[PDB]
Order: C-alpha cells, then sequence, then structure tokens
C-alpha cells in the first residue's frame, strides 16, 4: 500500500505482534520506540523509518540532526 | 475522567448506550411478566452493537484513548466469524 | 447479606468442606478462634461473610454435615477443629441410616427427614441480614452423598424460588468400579437434576485430578486419595468477590450468571494455575503475568475430562478469566491485548464470544499474594466428552447384569432407565445444535 | 519461531543425534531443570530454535524417535537427560519394533503407522510460529533407518511443500557383506528419493569418518564410538546464523539458496576443524585468521572421502566458510585477498563462483568462543565417485543373484531396480556438467 494515513496505524501494530512472538530481548523496551512510516512512492518499503526517544542531555551528542543521517 | 469513557460528552458512543438503555427495559419487563416482541427487543440491540463497531472503525486514529485498545480486541472477534 | 450456607453431604463432601474451612484460618493467617495477626482485620475487609462477628471468642461456620455413615463426621471430631465447628449446632455427631451406597436409600431418607432438614439450614441462618442461596457441597460417589442431596436440588428451588443452586458435584474415581459398582446410575440420576433442577453446576472429573497431581505437583504414586487436595484449593479460589471485595460482578452471582448460556450448559471448567513448582524458584526476581493466561485458553489445568481434539472442534463461548491478589495489576489488559495476535483463544464460528477479565484482593498468603495468580472458570461445549463417558459405562453395566434388580431392593419399583438415557441423549445433542 | 523437527530414524541416525542434543544443554549452560546459567540468554539470543517454546521455564527436545532396533533407543533413556526427554510426545518408554533389518519391514510399518508418525511432528509445531522444516536425521546403513527413511522422504515432499528438507546421509563402512549386505539394495531406494522429492542432503562417508578417528582424535583399533561426536559436532554447527542472528542468509533456507545451483547438484560435503585438542594452543594469544580457510581452500579433514588429485579434474561452484567465536575478525577481509593467488580449489570456468566468508556469535562456552573454527559447507563436483562407488556394489551383488527374488517377497513385486540405475546416471551426469 503506498503510504497513507491509516497505513501508519497498521505498521504500528505489526512491529507489535511481529517483534513479540519473536520476543524482543528486553519486555518494556517494545512499548517506548515502535517503527513509523506524508507522500507516498508508490509501495512503503524503502519509504518506513523509525520513532525512539532521548533523555537528558544525552541529546546533545544524539541532536535531531544526525537521526536522519542514520534514518537515510 | 479521561480514563473513565470521556466521551468527548457527545459522539454516538454516548447515543448508543442511551439507546441500549431503552431495550433493557424491554428485557426485564417481559421476563418479569409476547415472544415477538422478545426478540424485536434484541433485533434492536443488534443495530445498536453494528451501529458501534463502525464508531470502533472511525475512532482508531492511532492511538486515541485506552478503551479503543480493548475495542479492538473485540474487532478481531468479529473477524474470527 | 450475601449470607451462603452450605450443605457439605456426603463421605467426600465433609472432606473437602473439612479441608475448605481449614483453608480460611491458615490464609488469613490466625486462629481459628482467636486472633493473633492484624491480617485479619486488614486483609479480609469483610471477615463475615462465611462465619459471623464475635460474641464468645469462637469462630462460626456457617455449615451442615450430614451423611449415612456417622464416621465422617466423627473424622472430624478426632481432628482438632472443635473450635472452629460445633458438634450441636454444626454438625450431628452421629447420624445413622442407611448401609449405605445406594442411591434410593437417602432419596427416601430426605423425604422421612423432611421436617428436620430445612430446620438445621433454617435455623442455621438465624441472624443472617439476608440470604445469598446455597451451595450444595455434596457427593456423587458414593449413594450416601448423592442420594439425600439430590432431593434439595428441587426443594431449594420453589421453597426459596429465589435464592441460588450451584454443586460441587465430585465422581468416584472412574479407573475403578470396585470402590463403587452402583457408579454409572447415580451418576445419571443427579446429571437428570442438574440440567432442569439447577442453575449452573461444578462437575469436577477426579481422574484428571490425578493427571495433575503427578505433573504440577510430582508426587510418586498416583491414587485416589488426592480427591480432596486439588478441590479445597479451587474452593477458597472461587470466592474472593464475596470474601474480599469486588467491583463489577462484586456477588458470586455476577459470575456465574455471565457463564450461563442455556439451561443444560453451565458445565465450568475449572483451572487453577498455581500448583507450578518452577514458578516459585523466580518468585524473588517476580514471576510474570504475560504467559500464564496462556494457561486458561490452552489446556493445562482442566478437571474436566475432555479430548485433545476438543479444543478445536469445540471453541470457548464465554471464558472468564479471574486473577487474584498481587498480579502486577498494571499490564494485566497488555496481557490480554497480545493474545489477539496469535489466537490462543476461541470463539464460536457464528456470532459472540467474550474474554472477561476482572481482579479482587486478598489477605498476606504468599501463593496468591507474591505470584501470579491464574483461576479460570470456563464454558466450553466440549463437555459432551464426559457425558458420553457416563452414557458408555452406564448401558455397558446393562449387558453385565447389575442394577436393573438391585437398585429396586429400596424405593424403585418402576420402570424409568431409558427415561434417563432419552433426556441425556437431549443434552450432548442440543448443545451441538446450539452451534453452527 | 524457526523450529526444526530432527526426525532420528535408523540404527545409527539414533546414536548421532542422540550426542546433538547432549551439546545443546552443555553450550547453553542450563540445567535439563531451569536456568542456571546467564549466559543462556545473552549467549543465545533465540534459545528456542530446536526446544518447545518455554512458558514455564522448561525446554524440550523436537525429537521424534521411531526404530524397529530397540537396542540404540534404549541407550537413551538411561541417560542424565532422560529428564531433558519425556516420553509423552516424542516416544514411548520401552518402545517396540518391526522385523527389522529390511528397507520393505519399515516402509509397510510407515503407513500402519501412518497417523501417529503424522501426529507427533504436529504434537511438536502447537506453539510454533512458523515451522522452518525438518531435518532428516536417517541412515543410509541397514534397512530400518531407509526403509522407514523412505516413506517420510515422500510425505513431507506433498503434505509439507512448502517446508524445508535437508537429510544427515550417513553410510556405514561399504566394504560389511557379514552383518549387513542388503546395503547396496536399501541404499537405492532411499538414494532415489533423496533427488526428486529432496532438494538438500548433507552427504558424510564413513570411510573418510574413520580416517578422522585415527588422526584427530587417535585410536589404534577403531571404534564406533569416536564416530558420534564427529556428526553431532556438526549438527550444532550449523546453526550459528539462526540459533544467534545473522545479518544476511540468517535464514537457514538462505545458506542454502546460495548452495544450490539447482536441484540435480547439492550434495554439500562437511568439514569441521575444532575435532583435535591443539587447536586450543591457537586461541591463546590467538594465532591469525588468514590460515582458517586456506585449509579449507583444499581440504584436509573432511568427513567425505574423495581424492585430492580429483580436484584438478574438477571445479568447485559453491563453498561456504562458516568461522564462529572470538577469532579477531579484522584481518578476514586481508583473507579473501590470498585465495585467488593459490588455486588449489578451482572455479567453474563457463562463468564467476563464489568464496563465501561468514563470521558467527556464540555462547563465551570455552569451544565456541576460544578455538579458531572453520566449518565447510562445500559444494564440490568430485562427489561423483560416491555414486560410481554404491553402483559398483550393487552391480556386483546381481551376478551372485542375491536379491533378485529374496527382496520381492515383500513389498517389492515390480521391476524398478534399473530405475535406480538410470536415475543415479543423469543425477551424475548434471553434477558434472556444472563445470564442463
Amino acid at each position: 500500500t503506498p503510504p497513507t494515513a491509516v497505513t501508519e496505524h497498521d505498521v504500528n501494530v505489526a512491529f507489535q505482534l511481529s517483534a513479540h512472538k519473536v520476543l524482543l530481548d528486553d519486555d518494556n523496551l517494545l512499548p517506548l520506540l515502535n517503527l513509523t512510516i506524508r507522500e507516498a512512492p508508490t509501495s512503503g518499503w524503502a519509504a518506513l523509518g523509525l520513532s525512539y526517544k532521548v533523555q537528558w542531555p544525552l541529546h546533545i551528542l544524539f541532536t535531531p540532526a544526525v537521526l536522519e543521517k542514520y534514518n537515510v | 475522567l479521561f480514563r473513565g469513557l470521556l466521551t468527548e460528552k457527545a459522539a454516538p458512543l454516548m447515543n448508543i448506550i442511551h439507546s441500549i438503555f431503552s431495550l433493557i427495559l424491554k428485557f426485564r419487563l417481559q421476563l418479569i411478566s409476547n415472544f415477538g416482541l422478545m426478540q424485536q427487543s434484541y433485533n434492536t440491540f443488534k443495530y445498536y452493537s453494528d451501529f458501534l463497531f463502525e464508531v470502533v472503525s472511525k475512532l482508531v486514529n492511532r492511538g486515541y484513548q485506552p478503551h479503543l485498545e480493548d475495542f479492538l480486541l473485540r474487532i478481531n472477534f468479529n473477524s474470527y466469524y | 447479606p450475601r449470607e451462603i450456607i452450605t450443605l457439605q453431604l456426603g463421605q467426600c463432601g465433609n472432606q473437602i468442606g473439612f479441608e475448605f474451612w481449614k483453608q480460611l484460618c491458615a490464609e488469613h493467617g490466625i486462629s481459628p478462634e482467636g486472633i493473633v495477626e492484624e491480617f485479619a482485620t486488614e486483609g479480609t475487609d469483610r471477615k463475615d461473610v462465611f462465619f459471623y462477628q464475635a460474641d464468645d471468642e469462637h469462630y462460626i461456620p456457617r455449615a451442615v454435615l450430614l451423611d449415612l455413615e456417622p464416621r465422617v463426621i466423627h473424622s472430624i471430631l478426632n481432628s482438632p477443629y472443635a473450635n472452629l465447628y460445633n458438634p450441636e449446632n454444626i454438625y450431628l455427631s452421629e447420624h445413622g441410616g442407611g448401609a449405605g451406597n445406594n442411591w434410593a436409600s437417602g432419596f427416601s431418607q430426605g423425604e422421612k427427614i423432611h421436617e428436620d432438614i430445612f430446620d438445621i439450614i433454617d435455623r442455621e441462618a438465624d441472624g443472617s441480614d439476608s440470604l445469598e442461596g446455597f451451595v450444595l457441597c455434596h457427593s456423587i460417589a458414593g449413594g450416601t452423598g448423592s442420594g439425600l442431596g439430590s432431593y434439595l436440588l428441587e426443594r431449594l428451588n420453589d421453597r426459596y424460588p429465589k435464592k441460588l443452586v450451584q454443586t460441587y458435584s465430585v465422581f468416584p474415581n472412574q479407573d475403578e468400579m470396585s470402590h463403587v459398582v452402583v457408579q454409572p446410575y447415580n451418576s445419571l440420576l443427579t446429571l437428570k437434576r442438574l440440567t432442569q433442577n439447577a442453575d449452573c453446576v461444578v462437575v469436577l472429573d477426579n481422574t484428571a485430578l490425578n493427571r495433575i497431581a503427578t505433573d504440577r505437583l510430582h508426587i510418586q504414586n498416583p491414587s485416589f486419595s488426592q480427591i480432596n487436595q486439588l478441590v479445597s484449593t479451587i474452593m477458597s479460589a472461587s470466592t474472593t468477590t464475596l470474601r474480599y471485595p469486588g467491583y463489577m460482578n462484586n456477588d458470586l452471582i455476577g459470575l456465574i450468571a455471565s457463564l450461563i448460556p442455556t439451561p443444560r450448559l453451565h458445565f465450568l471448567m475449572t483451572g487453577y494455575t498455581p500448583l507450578t513448582t518452577d514458578q516459585s524458584v523466580a518468585s524473588v526476581r517476580k514471576t510474570t503475568v504475560l504467559d500464564v493466561m496462556r494457561r486458561l485458553l490452552q489446556p493445562k489445568n482442566v478437571m474436566v475430562s475432555t479430548g485433545r481434539d476438543r479444543q478445536t472442534n469445540h471453541c470457548y463461548i464465554a471464558i472468564l478469566n479471574i486473577i487474584q491478589g498481587e498480579v502486577d495489576p498494571t499490564q494485566v489488559h497488555k496481557s490480554l491485548q497480545r493474545i489477539r495476535e496469535r489466537k490462543l483463544a476461541n470463539f464460536i464460528p457464528w456470532g459472540p464470544a467474550s474474554i472477561q477479565v476482572a481482579l479482587s484482593r486478598k489477605s498476606p498468603y504468599l501463593p496468591s499474594a507474591h505470584r501470579v495468580s491464574g483461576l479460570m472458570m470456563a464454558n466450553h461445549t466440549n463437555i459432551s466428552s464426559l457425558f458420553e463417558r457416563t452414557c458408555r459405562q452406564y448401558d455397558k453395566l446393562r449387558k453385565r447384569e447389575a442394577f436393573l434388580e438391585q437398585f429396586r431392593k429400596e424405593d424403585i419399583f418402576k420402570d424409568n432407565f431409558d427415561e434417563l438415557d432419552n433426556s441425556r441423549e437431549i443434552v450432548q445433542q442440543l448443545i451441538d445444535e446450539y452451534h453452527a
């Protein structure tokens, strides 16, 4: 499915059950991050990325600029 | 009170809990005491639950009130038959 | 104002309530007539509901114990719980009658002790605020406990037509016939009262008790004598919404009401998980609640004889999942979130089924106040596999010749045997009819 | 959630998988009960990958053991790890058997024990999140593994077409003719299903097994007990991209997709460096990682007999060199610089070949995190020698007039012997055509 606003919710619960039957190596890390898939190519593939938080003041090393350089 | 139900005090989830109450009086008054009138009382209940399902689906946003997650348990129930 | 009179009746029925009352003093951690801890009032916030409050420095059970052998209740005298019971108010210390083992002995002994048998449960209620009901803690095993208890399944729902009937039927060992050989007879007569002179039932199979006692408690020596130990534990588990408060279904008729679709279906499979011993070497670091309800939607605790391809050719219709005590109550809804993704739940292939979760506290008592506890009070349509076991051992007895005349030595002197057969095949079939 | 069911079948097929399950418990550091090592979860990031998915911290081999010979399986249930095994989803405790030692014994017993042989892999695939496949740990020795093993080579190709097939075909010493003589007949019926109803085999010969057993473990007189350590190590060894995450060809059908040019050529030769106790002296400071694949550039450790002079009339097409544990990997790109310069492995001249290099993490258990390891999964076209070797032992057996009517009293009553000859020559032409 080319990206749309409801495909966003589908990829969130999909990463949820997928990483959960494998058992993610830490059980409380699973609901503090998820993947997030907004313009459409023709496919959701190679159009999805990561959403994960950051803590005080670890963010000056992990500034919101360079998380894009890794995501691209 | 956000956690309770909330319903933004206006939305048809508040109309379905009002309306399923209106059939509940027909259920106690017929059973305390008409068989075609029994089955109509729950055909209206089946109207009201199928009305609820389409409302859950337009509330589904990506995460929006802790009742939503628990409602999608029942949605996938509905999918299972 | 929810006072329940337990009607413990029979050789086993007196034993499963003997260890039920004994379970309550040890879980509240007090003397059965004293107070030696403050967990009695702090843990249990309704100390009287199956007792009455102190006025003589002693606890008062709301119990009656009648049987046709005086031996079982004198084996309650022998034990030092004569300062928890009263052998002139709470039991008749030496009550005789039949030999007995006939179902027809006790069924005719309730009707010539008809005047006395309702002035002992209605004299057992005499300061009560108002009655909830009666629990008939009676035995199907033998003809004694089954014989008089099946008469009270009728007279208590029309002399009190608004009070609760629900039975703890316990069967005699189905791997014997040399314990009681009138067993297919005394089973089915009561099963006629279980579908139309009842309301809800609890049927407990005995061979599934010994299946669990050697696989979850791991004793080497499977015998018929673990009958009362696994039962007394699930009895005290079932009423943690009446002896400790609830919230919704804050009555016992709350749980039991939603597990009855139609009359003739209400036979509840009981499960109780804390019997595992490998969950107790990992209780220092707190065991998890994320895989303890994959034991209530998958077999690992059934005390009901049910097949292994009857957990798929039949589904849950109503399933109740009672979590108790310490449990970590903030992720029990997260645990129920991951059930639907695997599909461990089973639902009917037509309309509504419902996975109810509810919670309730308990008093200090480490196997369910420091470890996750899971009680299942299920409602599965796979209950005909037992009704085929009782029918197939019943007609098998008539080609052996036995109790076609040896049952008619007292009371029964008219034919009504193919009348109990015909109603039973009506039961087994309408259940299969009720779903697609 | 990549669960493989090992199917031990045959007399030699039960002895080689016995120490395979015994290697896994010793490296995961676990007890047959619970966890006693936290290297169990930090070292193995996927404990369950051949084991039952725990829900009370128990691990169960997903093993099935059927065999017509009770002598080999009675040494499995008298083990300390006979409690790791449970006789209730695996096997019976004191299991039975057929004649056996005939291909027609075990093929016909395959289809009247047809219910339980396909209801014992689905009693080990009920917590499964998708099955990877089946590994047929079957013998080529005797009629026992080969009769019963020819059956499951068929039904897993059509009741289970999606699922992966891969076998550990183990030959006995082919020069026996007085304890087994029916070995070229029972071999070829199984060799025909292996190339048309199976995708991959892992070949193993015995004369190159005793080749290691006298120069790497060093006996003066051979034993077949220095032959079961060599197979059980290479079994756990193939799964270090799957029991512990990979990245690319992290699936086991990933390794095999790049190891199979096309069926008609798929027979993988296996090689294993740390079988000797003189490779723990080359990891006290770490010996260089340049030389651990230039010993697999021309083998000298193969569990497949072949000449060293049949490497210049043949050309490797796909060769995998899986390195394991601490090897200090940073001069490993230097090791592929030096491969083209020696050319002891000829590469095919119709087009490019493939030098596959891998690394894998493993637990901190001493022989998996210290010793320098080279695991070879070769695919060399000099394998046509083994097929010429079993066919030369058949055609000699038919001119002694043996099994022209002695093997066709049971479940053979039609010609199929020249079908075994022809199907061997198409396989033999198509191995050699892929370097032509």
